[PDB]
RNA sequence: CUAAGAGUAC
């Protein structure tokens, strides 16, 4: 839905790498692995965390608002 | 149909004795067992019936010899009820009553026997793992069920010929 | 709905104390101490601690259910010797050693530069 | 983990693994048992109501719904309903004329309790107002579910 | 004399070092105390005013007990459980407070830079969300369209990772010993050859290679740990190790008190 | 009755209790004993009633008997005194 | 009264019993009640 | 109430 804050396994602090992984994968060209390394997760535990992350909050926040101010 | 039965699923412990059986808490709530009050366990009834059915040991029910059944739910605005001999405490099943166990598709005799109540604190039905095979039961999400035994009769009988310890050799 | 409170893994429930002695009738000189609301992480250290006794003729501890946070722990020295007095001992020693190291471990880290 | 058991691990759970939203819906309509014998729905009073569950009434607002967001547990209502009878009837001892209306709520389930998610009102094809309450909740992995 | 300790690597989040001339039980006990038994602070209660995104309440909930707070100074705070207040107050709590609305006609995202302590913290030094990131943006919490609004009030109460793994401020703990496998400890798995087919830790370069034919030394104990402490952030990760110890001694300390209190009764 | 009783001197059947024989006495005896039945035996602090009557018959002091019925219709009665509880 | 929310306008409309359920600025006819005003507890765990 | 459908463990 949207990225978890935390890794299951171990309990490092992810959810704060999301939009450095979106930036460092468009804006540096860069691939998923060294993407992942220049951000610091280097056990594979943390890897799964935001490397198959499905960002689906996009898609609900197509809709319009049922409560609009 | 029949009353005084449970329904639930079923997970392996090793920490179980071969005739035990660990019975998720809130299905021994309400599964209750009707002891006659006796000189010999006045006390233990009495404090069962002032711990009242909503925690775990305690009485759900106080049947009178005149037939009226006292709820012990909206009794304690009457106060504390005393008892009398011959008058019977439904109570919650506690540790070590002999209850039948059963798995449904029950081909032979050695699918129903009988174990010993551990209460436990979770959700799913406990036994050991050496049982399972009369059971023939996995725990992919097999369901088993419980009967309780309402009489001293049955009781002992059910303790005494469907035991699991002596179901051990088959015929 | 029938899963237990955490809190119950480590604050003392009523009416219950932290420690319990029972004298074994099995062997001479032996006792069982209950331990509640406890786990391995206290059993296994005074376990070693113990075995590291010289008079202690026996040391065990075990968890008997997963569920259940406490654990229970058999002690038989020899002849003269209280297994209380054992206990006692076993416990000053873990403390004695972990200040040590703690004060180390102060001592090693104030040397950093890249910290 | 013997026999296709699984050991899960608790801190991973702690930290949002494997953890689930259940929404449920439950619909009523009123409808014209005759010409002027419309359902209504509202909030049963006892003293003029017949066969009113003994789950609690007080969760009900005005129109006979619950806000979104109030919590709700097991035989609660959480549409009230109730539907014309015909009036001067005299019996089960606490039964007077004043008992002109029959209780057709519709309870929580028994077993299920969560938050109250979103209510909706419209009306039907004939033109008579229905409702539908959606609730949610939280499944969080423990001993016995399936994987 | 006792424990010794020498360090590889001190960083800000990382600490690498060397537990030697100490037990087997101890190491592993300091590893289990630092994982779950140092207080923190966390998120605890959330009140809801208003929540127009497109997430349930106490899914955001769940977000927000995972957030790392300060606990710098947590030692200073009490236990919800063991205050004479009624549900929170200022010596047992602190209270943060979000408050987003999407005025922009892009995404707007709620990120934890956002909470705002309102309750006073009496000098303390905690409660302050975690930073971490260049950006200076705390962990995303949230993401709202034009015209959804996000209000809510959280308290945050201490406590430890057995609880709930939220408290939890240490994040993996790497723990090896014996490199060469000279205690015999493993029997390797292998197809041909079990040297080849088991890569070398990096570890091994701070012990003697065995001469592969000496005898097995059949008194040689357990020592000489080689451990890696990681920090989540709510205190610093020296912190981590010296309180760990902290509350392995305060155990084995309230041990000896229970001991001598029923001694004397 | 006069006929269907099988007299005592040619009784032809098992000296020993079945163990049906055995679990229903228990329940009866157990059955009896929860409904304030006096009780032939000193109480060492038990207070189960199957227990109570476990030891009532390790000393054979229950005062039942068993009516045996053959398939003829005739039966045989076995005192609990003198059936043998090898089981 | 108690109020409602159009679901294509997101109006915010009072309504009494005798009202006929529509919204008055387009004639939608499903209408989502309001959230509740009394707090809401929630366990960050 | 009846009917129908999807199932779970054998
Ligand atoms: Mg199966
Ligand atoms: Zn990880
Ligand atoms: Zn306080
Ligand atoms: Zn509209």
């Amino acid at each position: 839905m949207i990225v978890p804050v935390r890794c299951f396994s171990c309990g490092k602090v992810v959810g704060d790498k999301w939009e450095s992984y979106l930036n460092l994968l468009q804006e540096d060209e860069l691939d998923e692995g060294t993407a992942l390394s220049r951000l610091g997760l280097k056990r594979y535990c943390c890897r799964r965390m935001i490397l198959t992350h499905v960002d689906l909050i996009e898609k609900f926040l197509r809709y319009n608002p049922l409560e609009k101010r | 149909r029949v009353d005084f039965s449970a329904r639930t699923v079923i997970s392996g412990d090793p920490n179980l004795e071969l005739d035990q059986v660990g019975v998720p808490k809130s299905i021994a709530k309400t599964l209750t067992y009707p002891e006659v009050v006796t000189p010999y366990n006045i006390d233990r009834l009495t404090q069962l019936v002032r711990n009242g059915p909503n925690e775990h040991p305690g009485a759900k029910y106080v049947i009178r010899d005149s037939g009226d059944r006292i709820d012990l739910r909206y009794s304690k605005r009457a106060g504390d009820i005393q008892l009398q001999y011959g008058w019977k405490v439904e109570r919650h099943i506690m540790d070590n009553d002999p209850v039948l166990f059963n798995r449904q598709p029950s081909l032979h005799k050695m699918s129903m026997m009988a174990h010993r109540v551990k209460v436990i604190p979770y959700s799913t039905f406990r036994l050991n793992l050496s049982v399972t095979s009369p059971y023939n039961a996995d725990f992919d999400g097999d369901e088993m069920n419980l009967h309780v035994p309402q009489s001293e009769e049955t009781r002992a009988e059910l303790s005494q010929l469907c035991a699991v310890p002596l179901q051990i050799v088959s015929p | 709905m029938n899963a237990p409170d955490r809190f119950e893994l480590f604050l003392l429930g009523e009416g219950e104390s932290k420690l319990k002695i029972d004298p074994d009738t099995k062997a001479p000189n032996a006792v069982v101490i209950t331990f509640e609301k406890e786990d391995h992480t206290l059993g296994n250290l005074i376990r070693a601690e113990l075995l590291n006794d010289r008079k202690v003729l026996f040391a065990a501890y075990k968890v008997e259910h997963p569920f259940f946070a406490r654990f229970k722990l058999r002690i038989q020295t020899t002849e003269g010797y209280d297994p209380k007095d054992a206990l006692k001992n076993a416990c000053n020693s873990i403390i004695n050693k972990l200040g040590a190291l703690k004060t180390n471990f102060e001592t090693e880290w104030n040397l950093q530069t890249l910290a | 983990n013997q026999e296709d058991s699984m050991i899960m691990n608790q801190s991973s759970i702690d930290r949002g693994l494997f953890r689930s939203l259940f929404f449920r819906s439950y619909m009523d309509q009123e409808k014209k048992y005759g010409m002027s014998i419309t359902e209504t729905f509202e909030k049963p009073q006892r003293t003029n109501t017949l066969r009113m569950k003994h789950g609690t009434y007080d969760k009900l607002d005005d129109d006979g719904l619950i806000a979104p967001g109030v919590r709700v547990s097991g035989e609660d209502v959480i549409i009230g309903k109730t539907t014309p009878i015909s009036p001067d009837e005299e019996e089960l001892g606490q039964r007077t004329a004043y008992h002109s209306k029959r209780d057709a709520s519709t309870p929580l389930r028994s077993t299920e309790n969560g938050i109250v998610d979103q209510v909706l009102v419209t009306t039907n094809q004939d033109g008579l107002k229905f409702v539908k309450v959606r609730v949610r909740t939280t499944k969080i992995p423990q001993i016995g579910d399936k994987f | 004399e006792g424990p010794q300790v020498k360090i590889r690597e001190a960083s800000k989040d990382n600490v690498d070092f060397i537990l030697s001339n100490v037990d087997l039980a101890m190491a592993n006990s300091l590893r289990r105390v630092m994982i779950a038994e140092i207080p923190t602070l966390a998120i605890d209660s959330v009140e809801v005013e208003t929540n127009t995104t497109v997430l349930a309440d106490e899914f955001i909930a769940h977000r927000l007990g995972l957030i790392p707070l300060q606990s710098m100074d947590i030692e200073q705070l009490e236990y919800s459980r063991d205050c004479f207040c009624e549900d929170h107050c200022d010596k047992c709590s602190v209270v943060l407070t979000l408050q987003a609305f999407g005025e922009s006609e892009s995404t707007t995202n709620v990120y934890s830079k956002d909470l705002v302590i309102v309750s006073n913290l009496m000098g303390r030094n905690i409660g302050h969300p975690i930073i971490q990131d260049k950006e200076g943006n705390g962990v995303l919490i949230c993401k709202l369209r034009k015209g959804q609004e996000l209000k809510l009030t959280c308290v945050a109460k201490k406590g430890i990772a057995k609880e709930h793994a939220k408290w939890g401020p240490a994040a993996a703990i790497e723990f090896e010993y014996d490199p060469w496998n000279k205690l015999k400890h493993t029997d390797y798995w292998y197809e041909q050859d079990s040297a080849k087919e088991w890569p070398q830790s990096k570890n091994c370069e701070y012990e003697d290679p065995p001469n592969e034919g000496d005898p097995f030394d059949y008194k040689a104990q357990a020592d000489t740990f080689y451990m890696n402490v990681e920090s989540v952030g709510s205190i610093p990760v020296d912190q981590v190790v010296v309180r760990g110890i902290d509350t392995l001694q305060k155990k084995v300390a309230s041990i000896l008190l229970a001991l001598t209190q029923m001694d004397q009764d | 009755l006069k006929e269907k009783a099988i007299p005592k001197d040619q009784r032809a059947t098992t000296p020993y209790m079945t163990k049906y024989e055995r679990a229903r006495i228990l329940g009866t005896r157990a059955l009896q004993i929860s409904m304030n039945a006096p009780v032939f035996v000193d109480l060492e602090g038990e207070t189960d009633p199957l227990r109570i009557a476990m030891k009532e018959l390790a000393e054979k002091k229950i005062p039942l008997v068993i009516r045996r019925y053959l398939p003829d219709g005739s039966f045989e009665d076995w005192s609990v005194e003198e059936l043998i509880v090898d089981l | 009264t108690l109020k409602y929310i159009c679901a294509e306008c997101s109006s915010k409309l009072s309504l009494s019993r005798t009202d006929a359920v529509r919204c008055k600025d387009c004639g939608h006819r499903i209408l989502l009640k309001a959230r509740t005003k009394r707090l809401v507890q929630f366990e960050a765990r």
